[PDB]
């Protein structure tokens, strides 16, 4: 049914918007809000490690409302718990990963961080240059294409639901789900006149590869510092990436 | 651990 189908993209949308963790609206209004060059030299002079622990935290409280908005999904907690915790190790970060193409400014290539908006260059401390550039990158991608709040909310969802994921119970029953969330995506971008955006999306494995990429370079920074990891690292995160 | 107890909250 068209209504259901409808009634879907409704429904996805509302649960991301009480889940987006910050309104499109406060992050836009904070553009010219960037890091002095004085800023900039101080975030490069912090420690690795204390830069790592801040991103950490960052990523963790951003995961928490991925968590929230897989809580909202009606399908989602439908399956059973064996199958939320997969698709959520397997797709939280690449939620988190796509929805910060909105705190990204395509126009001079910045990104919000910790009040203020910043270039990639204010990640130098980390250590992960390939990683963050990686990341911009990415968000540019998407903010050309003006990924509408309900574009993300939706493909958001698929990115969750993916049936492909190693260890899920109920592989048919997500089968199910990511198909009927595949029709309402396209569904919207149909009514919407936004087709031509189908082939305009990242790749398939792009987000996997910027998931490998953090968790590769976790390992790396945890063999450096493993007291740090153990100490100063927010629980939820180790959960997921170690 | 955290994921299951956030589940049920
Ligand atoms: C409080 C705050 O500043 N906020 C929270 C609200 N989001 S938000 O709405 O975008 C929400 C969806 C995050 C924007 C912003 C943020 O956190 N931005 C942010 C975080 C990271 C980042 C930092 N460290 C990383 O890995 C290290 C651990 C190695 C990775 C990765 N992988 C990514 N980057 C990037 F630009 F550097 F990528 N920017």
């Amino acid at each position: 049914s068209l209504t259901e189908i409808e009634h879907l993209v409704q429904s996805v949308c509302k649960s991301y918007r009480e889940t987006c963790q910050l309104r499109l609206e406060d992050l836009l209004r904070q553009r010219s809000n960037i890091f002095s060059r004085e800023e900039v030299t101080g975030y490069q002079r912090k420690s690795m490690w204390e830069m790592w622990e801040r991103c950490a935290h960052h990523l963790t409280e951003a995961i928490q409302y991925v968590v929230e908005f897989a809580k909202r999904l009606s399908g989602f907690m439908e399956l059973c718990q064996n199958d939320q915790i997969v698709l959520l190790k397997a797709g939280a970060m690449e939620v988190v990963l796509v929805r910060m193409c909105r705190a990204y400014n395509a126009d001079n290539r910045t990104v919000f961080f910790e009040g203020k908006y910043g270039g990639m260059e204010l990640f130098r401390a980390l250590g992960c240059s390939e990683l963050i550039s990686s990341i911009f990158d990415f968000s540019h991608s998407l903010s050309a294409l003006h990924f509408s709040e309900d574009e993300i909310a939706l493909y958001t969802a698929l990115v969750l639901i993916n049936a492909h994921r190693p260890g899920l119970q109920e592989k048919r029953k997500v089968e199910q789900l990511q198909y009927n969330l595949e029709l309402a995506f396209h569904h919207h971008l149909c009514k919407t006149h936004r087709q031509s955006i189908l082939a305009k999306l990242p790749p398939a494995g792009k987000l996997a590869s910027l998931c490998s990429q953090h968790v590769e370079r976790l390992q790396i920074f945890q063999h450096l510092h493993p007291i740090v990891v153990q100490a100063a690292f927010p629980p939820l995160y180790k959960e997921l990436f170690s | 651990k955290i994921l299951h107890r956030l589940l049920q909250e």
